[PDB]
This record gives C-alpha cells, structure tokens and sequence, in this order.
C-alpha cells in the first residue's frame, strides 16, 4: 500500500509566516490525496478533499495543491486557533493509508 | 454471414458503465477465435465455457455489453463481486454462462488534461439486481431533507465522472470492457 | 443538526468481544457511506472498515476476518462487530461518513478502546 512522509514532522511557525506542509507517496494519486486537521482532544476535521478543494466552513486560507506523486498544504495567516496535527490520505488505492501527521505548532513570547 | 463483432470490438466510443451499451446478437455465424486469437486484450477469462470450445456451440442469442471502466476493477467484473461498478453499475448474476473481454484504452480513451465524459454511478439506494441498468440522475438523499432537485449538503449527484490520463499508473487508466453473454439461431 | 455519537467503547478482555455503536443524526446510515477509523498512539491514524449503501463490508488485512461491520436500520446505528481482539487494537475508534468510499467528510467523537489484562 501508500506509505505517505509527512517530511516535515513538527513545524514551528511564527503566528503568520505562510507556513507550508507536505507528503510524499509510494506511488501515484492522481489528484487523489485528502487533507486532515486534528486538534487536541478531538476528530480530525476534513480539510482539503481531492488535493484542491477547501470543502466546508474550511477558510480560504488553507492553500492545499500538489498532484501525482508530490502533495503540499498551505496554512495562511496562523492562528493560535492553527496548532494541530496535519494529516494526509491517499484515495486511489484500496486500502486508504493516512500520513504520519504534521504536528504544527504556533509561537508566543 | 458473420456474427457483427467489429463495430463491437472497435467502436469509436463506448459508453459509460452506468449507462452500459447493450446489443443483441442474433441470426449470425460467430467466429470466437478471431476474438481469442487477437492478444490485444489484456483480459480474457471465460466462466461457464472454455474459450477454445466455444466455438462449436450454439445459442440462440447473445448479449454483447459495452462500457469503459478504469483498470483497477476489471477485477468487478466477474460472478460474485463488490466494489461501485459490481453493485451500482453493471451487476453479473453468479450463474453466469457468457465471458468478459477487457482490454487497455489508454491511447484512446484517455487525454491530456482529462478525459471526463466517462462516468460511473457512486450512490445508489441499493444493490443492482444482475444484468439492470440504471440512468436515472435524481439528486441522491444522503440525508433526511427535501433536497427537491438542488444539490448541497447531503444532496449529491449520483454519478462520479472517471478522471483519465496518460501519465498516471496502468490500473488507472481506461480500460474498455465487451462482456458477452449466452442464452437456437447463433451458431459457430 | 449533525452529529455521530459513538458508544460501547471501554475496556474489555484481550481475546474477547465489543459492539461499538454510533448513532447518527440527518443523515442515514443505511444510505451513507459509512467507515470506522482508529486511531492507536505510536501508530499512525488507521482505517479499519467501510459499510457501503446497503452495499457491502470492506476491511483492512489487519483486522479481517475478526472485526464485522453490521449497522441497523431501524434506528442510524453503525455498529462494529469486534471479536477476537488482540493487544494491538488498542486505540481510538472513530465511526465516520464519507463521500464516495473516498475522504471521510464528517467524524465521530471517537470511543477508545482498551485491550489488556487489568481491572
């Protein structure tokens, strides 16, 4: 099956840098890679579906892009309402593998 | 007269699986050989009857059906199976006598950018019966609301468009299917 | 109003049984696309099953065979017949609709399930 690599594993962004998160895959997804946010104690909301498309209540500051083999996610503006964990699925094959997670976390003084 | 598998075989376009092409094979001589013989099919697996044999038998008619799938779920069609296009699309009864003939399209059914005009039933308020055929786009009810024609939130269209390529993996590329059936008028 | 209340989650003997649930709201079981993800610590976050409209039971190689996907329709109750449990089924279990057998658009709360040799 899919091994996606969340590359970078924990990001410390400044609270507005454009921060940018990616997997790779074992083989090709199409455009076919999802996007989920898992904050602390709870469900991983859905953020980006088919790579590109913000689906729902989702703002247009996640910027998610990438096809084929190569997958980023674009966090805008950060909040401290961003700190999570990043994860990404593939849809193409059977079974549906998730990533490793991207745990992104916000800086304060 | 021979049996018209050419304009079968070699059609220009297909039609979609959820909206299978059907035609009736009657009154003909059918040469089987010709079609086993070819190698350009990449799936040619026979239930019921031997390829080689059946040749020398006859039936009075004979279904010919038509669609184009991605390559991954060639492996659907098949007596006995799950999946989207087992189950939505294109049914196979488990006594089936009749074969399937699968063979790659890439090089036809698939451009640069996106060949979307293939689609494939995604919801469907339950199992089709063997050889049914369904078109019919009313809104699906994911949820428990009027949806009254207008898409949204649990209101989605059934049918899911097939995305091709020519640069992505083998098992994603279109792949058309000829499944024959058989049932006396059709001889060798 | 949409929610997915998942139940029968807790502790139980390795080498025994559960019936996990999850409850639905405006929309239907029986007519969605419905999976089970789990999510186990040290591991990454893993899908487990899919129910299809009326449709049929799919699972992952690592729980085949001793898991089962049943829901009920009478009331939208998912259910995830669990039996012969190991010691690596320690995690959260998410019920979860999807669009298509693709993404899973809405999720669960979760219930965590425990699978070890205490009291």
């Amino acid at each position: 099956e899919i091994v996606m690599t969340q590359s970078p594993v924990s990001l410390s962004v400044s609270p507005g840098e454009r921060a940018t998160l990616s997997c790779r895959a074992s083989q090709g997804v199409a455009s076919n890679l999802a996007w989920y946010q898992q904050k602390a104690g709870q469900a991983p909301r859905l953020l980006i579906y088919g790579a590109s498309t913000r689906a729902t209540g989702i703002p247009a500051r996640f910027s998610g892009s990438g096809s084929g083999t190569e997958f980023t996610l674009t966090i805008s503006t950060l909040q401290s309402e961003d700190s999570a964990v990043y994860y990404c699925q593939q849809y193409n094959d059977r079974p549906r593998t998730f990533g490793q997670g991207t745990k992104l976390e916000i800086k304060r003084t | 007269n021979l049996c018209p598998f050419g304009e079968v075989f070699n059609a220009t376009r297909f039609a979609s699986v959820y909206a299978w092409n059907r035609k009736r094979i009657s009154n003909c001589v059918a040469d089987y050989s010709v079609l086993y013989n070819s190698a350009s099919f990449s799936t040619f697996k026979c239930y019921g009857v031997s390829p080689t044999k059946l040749n020398d038998l006859c039936f009075t008619n004979v279904y010919a059906d038509s669609f184009v799938i991605r390559g991954d779920e060639v492996r659907q069609i098949a007596p006995g199976q799950t999946g989207k296009i087992a189950d939505y699309n294109y049914k196979l009864p488990d006594d089936f006598t009749g074969c399937v003939i699968a063979w790659n399209s890439n090089n036809l059914d698939s451009k640069v950018g996106g060949n979307y005009n293939y689609r494939y039933r995604l919801f469907r308020k339950s199992n089709l019966k063997p050889f049914e055929r369904d078109i019919s786009t009313e809104i699906y009810q994911a949820g428990s609301k009027p949806c009254n024609g207008v898409e949204g939130f649990n209101c989605y269209f059934p049918l899911q468009s097939y995305g091709f390529q020519p640069t992505n993996g083998v098992g994603y590329q279109p792949y058309r299917v000829v499944v024959l059936s058989f049932e006396a008028t059709v001889c060798g | 109003e949409v929610q997915l209340v998942e139940s029968g989650g807790g502790l139980i003997q390795p080498g025994g049984s559960l019936r996990l649930s999850c409850a639905a709201s405006e929309f239907i079981v029986s007519r969605n696309y419905m999976s089970w993800v789990r999510q186990a610590p040290g591991t990454g976050l893993e899908w487990v099953s899919v129910i299809y409209p009326g449709g049929s039971t799919f699972y992952a190689d690592s729980v085949k065979g001793r898991f089962t996907i049943s829901r009920d329709n009478s009331k939208n109750t998912l259910y995830l017949q669990m039996d012969s449990l190991r010691v690596e089924d320690t995690a959260v279990y998410y019920c979860a609709r999807d669009y298509g057998d693709f993404y899973f658009d809405y999720w669960g709360q979760g219930t965590l399930v425990t699978v070890s040799s205490a009291s």
